[PDB]
């Protein structure tokens, strides 16, 4: 097949009304164009990751972060001056940046 | 708002329904209760007309925004 | 309002939706079982022109009125041609035929504008022919023989000549030509002669033909033929001026056919007309009968031979001048046992 | 007492009489668009319609005016 | 006051219902300020006939 | 022109209204009025109800029918509410204060 | 809703691989479609509120006697001009308010994580409903349009009509101006991602008979097509894209 760019023509293509060699190009190219530009009615109809995101879980969760958030400023009754603040480095970043810095001198 | 609203038609009933009370407050109190008595079927008409209204713009992106077109 | 009645109502709000869509289900199955049920929503359309909705669900594309598809415009060439709108030039087209030399017989007489390039002529003439009621087998009696026949006669239109191109003297010349005519409408025959100034613009020939339907309460089969018999005459003296070369601004006529044609000035003496000259130049609506009216069936431009204006009748009911074939306008069908 | 003066709506495109034909109307055919417009006269039954929907029936009883309602 | 009007209203999809809100469409301003949309619907409706 | 065609259809609507008949009954060029006739009925207007035909019988299931309709039902439009009344004591003693 | 109620018929129907739209039994259907995305994305840009309008919405309801009727207005006491407009308004471009200030090149996957952030916000407005707000019922009628456009794209002969159509070859330049040179207009930020992911779509099925028409569409088309992929931080400045 592979039919042509004559056959593409406006010519020897049917309009809104109101020969031999046309209706035969015209069986290859509806049998050409048709197993080409026809959709996939199967599966991986995902496409991305943002056509499967769902409002409703994203709402759900959503309502449970503010809540618990809000839960975590308010009725926690600690004061300001005994929030202790947290460390800035961990365990295993305290001893990697003591090992690295011993040897920075090579 | 249901308590005020009964003791506002109990009360333009009183107010027509003795004979001492002017023919300039007589009939204004019975237009007030015309008015009085027809709250839910004004309620009916604007709730379906509105609701009309909601369909008109219901246009399946909204509602589905999960939509798998091709 | 606590959490124990907020989930009770919905539960006794998805239990009246599943029976809704049990109801939806079983409104869909009871049509793909070819019975007419109603749904949730109305049924969609009735009979008129737009299908019957209650269906297994097809595409229909454009679901026609009769036996004709819609007419669907450019849009773009109508701005095209609305915006350069310069002039109109009508056209008087004649369509005479008989059952010899050709099958149909169709006597209809139209205008047309000159400057029109948006319609192409054979979808008209291919509507009109559909408008007769002729039968499928309209291309061996061919749309080809009138679409020719009317690209010929707006050919031949040699337009208003210098009289409207080059020069307009305001009120024109002493051109006054003899019109007559002779109408044949139903069962009554309009005879009438009056005097025409073809030297002049603004001589608007319809809102003449109104006024004198006006007087004589025609039906308006006369309106559109009298306007049509003007603009004939008028344009087939303007062509035998133009195809001699009349030079339009100085008059000087100089012909023996024509200049003998042509009335002689009007002056104080001769303002009125005599009697027995006043009695040709008069509508007079004859009736006539069934032989007259068979005998009327049968029987450089040549400006002796006046054409008469008899019609096929349309097949209408409502309009004078129509045969009252087809619908009726009482609504029945007719189901006898 | 804080009642609701509903004659009050006189606004030139209606009148008072017009308005006490409405009620009167509406309360004898209730909401047969069609005859309470026969009974009013010399108007469309839309803009019954639209004038029934723009009563101040209830907006004396309720609230505020137009701080706030709060949740 | 978004946080409160961004929590009732995330009740409500959530929940399924939808429409107006209800103390807004009670009043009689409502119906003055949408003057033009309701002139459209009751003759779109009364002339269907289901009014 | 166009009340002319619009009132000669509507005084027989089952007849298919022809340009021909507009043609030869006001007075004016072919080209413009068959423009306007093809312009109207395209929209409805005019030809609408030539060959009509009858819907000829709905088998209604329920709550797909005129006046099915219940106060039972769940009003998911139609945003007025109906409210429970809260009967509690010092609640009346509130609404009698009120 | 005789707009709103046939989109949602078309859209319906479009999606559905089981019942064929085509054009050649009916060809100006994709004429209404293009134009009336043409006159929705004209009043967006200007902020113009249709539908619900107070104008009266009705035009003109109502020889050698124009002199005798000047005089008339003379001795009772005692000539129009042409019009010009179009079927069509202007592209988008060579108007007042659109003029470029930055081509909003974002690339796919700061997209999505523009969308993810945005839907996983406690105050979103990305369900704000349809009648609450006109501005995101014109952004559903066209995202509604578009979504239909890259639908009826599936066939055949449908692929060869829309080629031409110079009202959708002005909608493709019409829209693709106005979501990558002024986005602020379209609410949410999931739209105008699904705008290039149905524009791409829509112009995979067309382009093998597609003639550009002018230059700023030909450019737009290069960005578009850009705009799919990452980048890096001369060489290569596109870091390749894998493909799970």
């Amino acid at each position: 097949n592979i039919p042509s760019l004559t056959s593409f023509a406006e010519e020897n293509n049917y309009q809104y009304g109101y020969t031999y060699a046309q209706q035969q190009l015209n069986k290859q190219r509806q049998d050409f164009e048709r197993v080409r530009l026809r959709p996939e009615q199967l599966s991986n109809i995902i496409h991305d990751e943002s056509d499967t995101i769902s409002f409703r879980s994203n709402l759900l969760k959503n309502f449970i972060s503010s809540n618990d958030a809000f839960n975590m400023l308010s009725l926690t009754t600690v004061p300001c001056d005994r929030i202790e603040k947290s460390r800035l480095f961990s365990e295993k970043t305290i001893r990697y940046l003591m090992q690295k810095q011993h040897e920075m001198k090579t | 708002i249901a308590l005020n609203l009964d003791t506002t038609v109990n009360d333009c009933l009183d107010k027509l329904l003795n004979d001492e009370c002017t023919e300039s407050t007589r009939e204004n109190a019975l237009y007030d209760y015309y008015a009085l008595q027809l709250l839910p079927l004004q309620k009916a008409v604007r709730g379906h007309v509105l609701q009309f209204e909601w369909h008109q713009n219901s246009l399946l992106t909204n509602t589905h925004p999960n939509f798998l077109s091709k | 309002f606590s959490n124990k009645e907020y989930i009770s109502r919905l539960w006794h709000t998805l239990k009246y939706y599943q029976d809704l869509k049990n109801t939806r289900m079983k409104s869909i199955t009871s049509t793909s079982q070819k019975i007419p049920s109603a749904s949730i929503w109305g049924n969609g359309y009735s009979g008129y022109g737009n299908g019957i909705t209650n269906t297994t669900t097809r595409v229909i594309p454009q679901v026609e009125v009769g036996n004709r598809k819609h007419y669907l415009e450019d849009k773009l060439k109508v701005y095209k041609q609305a915006m350069n709108e310069t002039s109109e030039q009508l056209v008087p087209i004649r369509l005479e035929f008989d059952q010899d030399r050709d099958r149909f017989f169709l006597r209809d007489t139209l205008l047309w504008n000159k400057n029109d390039k948006l319609i192409k002529i054979e979808d008209f003439v291919d509507d009109m022919l559909r408008d007769y009621r002729f039968e499928d087998a309209t291309r061996e009696q061919h749309i080809d023989t009138i679409c020719q026949s009317i690209q010929e006669q707006i050919q031949e239109f040699q337009g208003n000549p210098y009289i409207e191109l080059n020069q307009d003297r305001l009120g024109g010349d002493d051109l006054r030509i003899r019109i007559k005519l002779d109408i044949v409408v139903g069962q009554n025959q309009l005879i009438d002669q009056f005097e025409w100034d073809i030297s002049n613009s603004d001589n608007c020939p319809e809102e003449f033909a109104e006024s004198m339907c006006q007087e004589l309460e025609l039906p308006g089969e006369f309106v559109t033929a009298i306007a049509h018999s003007i603009r004939e005459q008028v344009h087939m003296y303007h062509k035998s001026l133009a195809l001699l070369g009349y030079n339009f601004d100085g008059s000087a006529i100089e012909d023996d056919d024509i200049r003998s044609r042509m009335l002689p000035t009007i002056t104080l003496d001769d303002v009125y007309r005599p009697a027995a000259e006043s009695k040709i130049f008069t509508p007079n609506l004859l009736q006539i009968s069934a032989a007259e009216l068979e005998r009327l069936d049968k029987d450089l431009p040549d400006i002796a031979d006046i054409p008469r204006t008899f019609r096929t009748p349309v097949p209408s009911t409502l309009m004078p001048g129509g045969v009252d074939v087809g619908p009726s306008v009482e609504s029945y069908e007719l189901r006898n046992t | 007492l804080k009642k609701v003066k509903i004659l009050e709506q006189i606004d030139e495109n209606w009148s008072k009489e017009d308005l006490q034909k409405l009620l009167k109307g509406i309360q004898e055919f209730g909401a047969d668009w069609y005859k309470v417009a026969k009974n009013v006269g010399n108007k469309s039954p839309e803009q019954c319609i639209l004038r029934f929907l723009q009563l101040p029936i209830e907006d004396k009883f309720l609230y505020g005016d137009g701080n706030g309602l709060g949740p | 006051n978004e946080c409160i009007a961004s929590t009732s209203n995330a009740l409500k999809v959530l929940s399924g219902d939808e429409g107006y809100n209800e103390d807004m469409v009670r009043r009689a301003n409502f119906y003055k300020e949408n003057e033009a949309m309701l002139r459209e619907n009751i003759e779109v409706i009364l002339s269907n006939g289901r009014m | 022109y166009r009340n002319f065609m619009v009132n000669s259809y509507r005084l027989n609507p089952n007849e298919y209204f022809s340009v021909t008949t507009a043609r030869r009954n006001v007075s004016g060029d072919a080209a413009a009025l068959f423009r306007l006739h093809k312009f109207l009925t395209k929209w409805g207007l005019i030809n609408y109800q030539v060959d009509s035909k009858l819907l000829p019988k709905n088998i209604e299931p329920p709550l797909t029918s005129q006046y099915s309709t219940r106060h039972d039902a769940p009003r998911g439009l139609f945003p007025f509410e109906s409210y429970k009344p809260s009967v509690q004591l010092p609640d009346m003693a509130k609404l009698k204060k009120m | 809703g005789e707009i709103n109620t046939a989109l949602n018929t078309l859209l319906v129907t479009s999606a559905d691989s089981n019942l064929k739209i085509s054009l050649v039994k009916y060809p100006e259907l994709l004429d209404s479609l293009a134009i009336l995305g043409m006159n929705l994305l004209s009043n967006l840009s200007q902020n113009v509120v249709p539908y619900h309008r107070n104008t009266s919405d009705y035009y003109y309801e109502d020889q050698h006697d124009k002199m005798v009727d000047k005089i008339f207005e003379k001795v009772n006491n005692n000539s129009p001009a042409v019009k010009q407009w179009d079927l069509l308004p202007e592209p988008i471009r060579f108007l007042p308010n659109q003029f470029p200030l930055k081509i909003h090149r974002t690339p796919y996957l700061t997209s999505l994580k523009k969308i993810k952030d945005e839907i996983d916000d406690p105050f979103t407005k990305i369900n704000t409903r349809g009648a609450e707000d006109p501005k995101v019922l014109i952004n559903d009628q066209l995202s509604t349009i578009s979504m239909i456009l890259r639908n009826i794209s599936f066939s055949d002969n449908n692929s060869r009509i829309m080629s031409r159509n110079f009202y959708l070859k002005r909608f493709i330049s019409d829209l693709l101006w106005l979501v990558l040179i002024h986005p602020e207009n379209f609410t949410c930020n999931r739209k105008i991602l699904n705008f290039k992911k149905d524009l791409v779509i829509v112009l995979s099925n067309i382009s093998h008979l597609l003639e550009i028409a002018s230059s700023i569409d030909c450019l737009l088309i290069l960005i578009l097509v850009i705009s799919f992929g990452q980048p890096k931080l001369e060489s290569l400045t596109f870091n390749e894209f894998q493909l799970q």
